[PDB]
């Protein structure tokens, strides 16, 4: 049972579109595996709609309708977009080895913040930082102990630089987790 | 107004391809997310690109819009949001897993009538707003307590039957 979403701020900014291609992919994909953060986002959305038919009307110019008219035609763990960015199934992607039973994948994206898929075996623990902004994380399969929580599969993380990171992953299977930094 | 019955033109279009619903969704929601997107500060000329290309979309993933769960003006929203973004992305906002009804069935009637009426309030309450909280809301939707509540509620409440049925 997922008990940790997105914070109402992300998904406004996600709503809004001013997301940073890295942070839309990870809450998106948690917004593909809860449906409660799919529902607020719902809400969310309902709100641009509003604004959307409250806007005064600007012509297009003419021959627009008639334009466009004429060219209309008549892994489980792994799939809200993620899936996208990553081929057929987890096993092989190109993972790089770091300390330890670490392994990481960078992630393909726009914008100046980063995506990757971290690979931490069960007992091994992600050694970590207090970034200069903001950290998603979004665990995919088993789980890891920050001490003032708990995450398991779907759950999503929201650090903020405030914070003092510790994180030891679960023992069992391994946790992976898609990540993504500013 | 049937004319104006935007879900029932958006049925229009997923199971016949009717050209005409297309052209009557068309010229109520083009210019409006035209002047959408200048507010959101792009150029007319961009705009326009935009809207058309939006419009292109609706139709060809008409069979993705769920009466039950928004709007169509909130749809759309959403297809002109999810556009590129320079400084931001590639291609698209990534977007969440598609979830739809098959051509087999449909939303029941009551959750769609529910859906929009809910979304109806919302839309009041956005209306009426003293013009300050009017202003932190579009600058959220633009740049940079609401009802929500009862609309969170029901997609909350169609997102589980929708389940059911898959
Ligand atoms: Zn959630």
């Amino acid at each position: 049972t997922i008990r940790h979403h997105v914070s109402d701020a992300l998904l406004t900014a996600y709503a809004a579109g001013t997301l940073s291609e890295a942070f839309s992919l990870v809450v998106a994909t948690h917004l593909s595996l809860c449906d409660e953060c799919r529902a607020r986002a719902g809400a969310l959305d309902a709100v641009g709609g509003s604004l959307m038919e409250e806007t005064a009307p600007v012509a297009l110019s003419e021959g627009s309708l008639a334009s466009v008219m004429a060219q209309l035609d008549r892994d489980p763990r792994a799939p809200a977009p993620l899936a996208d960015y990553v081929g057929r199934r987890l096993e092989d992607v190109r993972w790089r080895t770091l300390g330890g039973g670490v392994r990481q994948a960078i992630l393909p994206t726009g914008g100046e913040a980063i995506a990757r898929l971290l690979w931490i075996p069960g007992g091994q623990a992600v050694p970590d930082h207090g970034h200069r902004g903001l950290e998603l994380t979004l665990v995919l399969q088993g789980a890891f102990r920050d001490e003032t929580d708990r995450f398991g599969a779907g759950d999503i993380e929201i650090a903020d630089q405030e914070l003092e990171h510790t994180p030891v992953a679960e023992r069992g299977l391994d946790c992976i987790c898609l990540a993504a930094t500013d | 107004s049937d004319r104006t019955d935007w879900v029932a033109l958006m049925r229009a279009i997923r199971d016949h391809r009717d050209e005409a619903a297309f052209a009557e969704l068309f010229q109520h929601f083009a210019p409006k997310v035209k002047g959408f997107l200048m507010k959101s500060g792009s150029v007319a000329s961009q705009a326009e690109e935009c809207a058309q290309d939006v419009m292109a979309t609706v139709w060809q993933k008409a069979h993705l819009f769920d009466p039950s769960r928004a709007s169509v003006a909130t749809w759309i929203f959403t297809i002109a949001r999810n556009r590129r973004i320079d400084g931001l992305r590639k291609d698209r906002q990534p977007e969440p897993e598609d979830l739809f009804w098959g051509p087999d069935s449909e939303p029941d009637q009551a959750d769609v009538y529910e859906m929009q009426q809910e979304n109806a309030r919302l839309g009041r309450a956005i209306a009426r707003l003293p013009e300050a909280q009017r202003a932190l809301i579009e600058r959220a939707f633009f740049g940079d307590g609401l009802p929500l509540g009862t609309i969170k509620s029901r997609i909350r409440l169609a997102l589980d039957r929708l389940r059911q049925h898959m």
